[PDB]
């Protein structure tokens, strides 16, 4: 429930 | 509350090519770049008004940086500020002001946020280049230590715990968070 930031 | 996420991610790829960052971590990072921008911008404006200048130059950014940042961070920040301003001054143009300054962080938006609400000062060209360079340097420092903490935790991305541990465990970052979150 804290997914990776991707651009 | 400007979003710097894309610029933070670019700097993270520069310093830890194979490391990711979590959305909560990216939020804290943005909160951190905003707090730093405001504290430095606030102090530089006051310096200009106190000495009754009608303009914020890289001189007032430089003084503000030396007042707010702990010693080693201040020295590297001054070095990175002067280098970016000098590159931009002799740059080949025909590119973003950031590309002329050799930075990832956006000079235009830093220009925009230095003028908005001022009404008593103009913003020099060097002032936003110097300040973007300093924001970029302090981002690179935080992400370097945060990524080292992720590795110790055998993790492949930065989470909020890694930012907490990198800040508490580094003398200068721990000292800086006193003036910046207030």
């Amino acid at each position: 429930s804290d997914p990776s930031w991707h651009p | 509350k400007e979003s710097y996420s894309i610029y933070v991610y670019k700097v993270l790829k520069q310093v830890h090519p194979d490391t990711g960052i979590s959305s909560k971590a990216m939020g804290i990072m943005n909160s951190f770049v905003n707090d730093i921008f405001e504290r430095i911008a606030g102090e530089a404006s006051r310096l200009a008004h106190y000495n009754k200048r009608s303009t914020i130059t890289s001189r007032e950014i430089q003084t503000a940086v030396r007042l707010l940042l702990p010693g080693e961070l201040a020295k590297h920040a001054v070095s990175e500020g002067t280098k970016a301003v000098t590159k931009y001054t002799s740059s080949k143009k025909a590119k973003t002001r950031s590309s002329r300054a050799g930075l990832q962080f956006p000079v235009g938006r830093v220009h925009r946020l230095l003028r908005k609400g001022n009404y008593s000062e103009r913003v020099g060209a060097g002032a936003p280049v110097y300040l973007a360079a300093v924001l970029e340097y302090l981002t690179a420092e935080i992400l370097e230590l945060a990524g080292n903490a992720a590795r110790d935790n055998k993790k492949t991305r930065i989470i909020p715990r890694h930012l907490q541990l990198a800040i508490r465990n580094d003398e200068e970052l721990n000292k800086l968070l006193g003036k910046v979150t207030i």
